[PDB]
């Protein structure tokens, strides 16, 4: 069943957890681009390509978390309309749909999205028995392109003064 | 008595087991220290440690941005 | 039915004590295996 | 296996049903 | 049965164990080329040839471990595709096939490859009831050529300043 105060509390918890995960994962990217530069200085290149695939996935994850933080803050702003109306607003449909979409995709790191999506499905069970395309691309379980990887290596080599040769 | 209750084959097996268990223990302490670093990443930024080493090496006379570029390049493709 | 209940609980306790004494006699016989192999009696060790 | 174990502990140093079943199946 | 989190944990354990074995076996090669030079200084040459066969096998083993570490890191990068799809990707077929191949060949030193290969066979039992050729050559139980041995002796003699005469 839908409880409004539970949904408000869990949206604030999602905001706080996503802020902490953004800070922590940007610091982990700082830590790991140095070891990608260490692999490039040691000479192993395909190893550095796979580590770059890891860090590209982490950066897409950070941008996905700031998109979801934007949408949860939008629900905290329009929570009066949520608690008042019974029909889903057009300004809320994108946010509610992509949070219900992204909550199984981010079940591990943010455990309050499961509760937020359960409350939103209980609120709009009449509609759900839309989703942001850029957010779906950032949550997509798909390998990044090789030119993006090579380009990523180029700027790592430029920052850490390591000679690297692309394809 | 001691050389029949502990043969050279038993010494060889015991020493191989000794060496392999310390290999597994070194893997254990490696992933332990990996978690102990990842938990407290926010108190050790990498840039501050780098600039602090550069400062205190230039004081002794040894002599040993990117996020925006990579973000714009992810925006490109 | 209380007599038969007492007899069933007593039979369960007797089976549990039999399992305990057999697990004790297993350790005693394994100590005897070690002593028989130290003395070099392989038929005694197999028994 | 218990004799092998407790003889290796003192340092003395002293499947088929499937094969025979398949061979009975052959002849 | 296939469990995904078990496979992820054991792939990370394979990465760590292979890194430690690379460091340890390169240090053992450092230790043993000095005693090959000691046999060359003492004058025994066929003894040094057999010790060189040992160290050539150890160096092939180290290069094999870095190839397997590359492929396990590739599976850790594409683990989203592994957990999502049911059909084996073309970018994953080489890695999965050579890890299932190399896990019985390296059962002794890395005991987590047995679990990784069991999980990969349980995941792709529909396909398996490909393998890297350079990796198969490095895992091959075959004696190295005599000219390679002689060449190896030549550079050991050059580094340790010992007079050695080839065939």
């Amino acid at each position: 069943g839908f409880k409004a105060e539970r949904l408000r509390v869990n949206l604030r918890l999602v905001i706080n957890r996503l802020k902490l995960l953004e800070k922590k994962k940007t610091e982990l990217a700082q830590k790991a681009r140095k070891e990608i530069a260490d692999y490039l200085a040691a000479g192993k290149d395909e190893r550095a390509r796979i580590r770059v695939e890891h860090i590209i996935r982490e950066d897409y994850l950070v941008e996905a978390m700031e998109i979801l933080e934007l949408y949860c803050d939008l629900l905290l702003a329009r929570f009066g309309l949520i608690q008042s109306m019974k029909e889903l607003d057009s300004g809320l449909a994108e946010s509610v749909s992509t949070l219900i979409w992204a909550a199984p995709r981010l079940q591990s790191e943010v455990a309050e999205l499961k509760i937020v999506a359960d409350q939103l499905c209980a609120k709009y069970s009449k509609e759900y028995g839309t989703v942001n395309d850029r957010l779906m691309h950032k949550l997509s379980v798909e390998a990044p392109p090789k030119i993006l990887v090579e380009r990523y290596l180029i700027e790592i080599a430029k920052n850490y003064n390591v000679p690297y040769e692309p394809d | 008595a001691t050389l029949k209750t502990m043969n050279l084959e038993k010494i060889s097996a015991l020493m191989d087991k000794f060496e392999h268990q310390f290999e597994t223990l070194d893997v254990q302490t490696q992933q332990m220290e990996d978690t102990m670093s990842s938990t407290t990443t926010l108190t050790t930024p990498q840039n501050q440690v780098d600039m602090l080493l550069q400062e205190m090496a230039d004081e002794a006379g040894l002599d040993l941005e990117l996020s925006q570029r990579l973000a714009r390049l992810r925006d490109q493709v | 039915m209380e007599k038969h209940l007492f007899n069933l609980k007593f039979a369960a306790k007797e089976l549990s004590r039999s399992a305990k004494k057999c697990d004790k006699e297993e350790k005693a016989e394994k100590a005897k295996i070690e002593k028989a192999i130290q003395k070099g009696n392989m038929e005694v060790a197999r028994i």
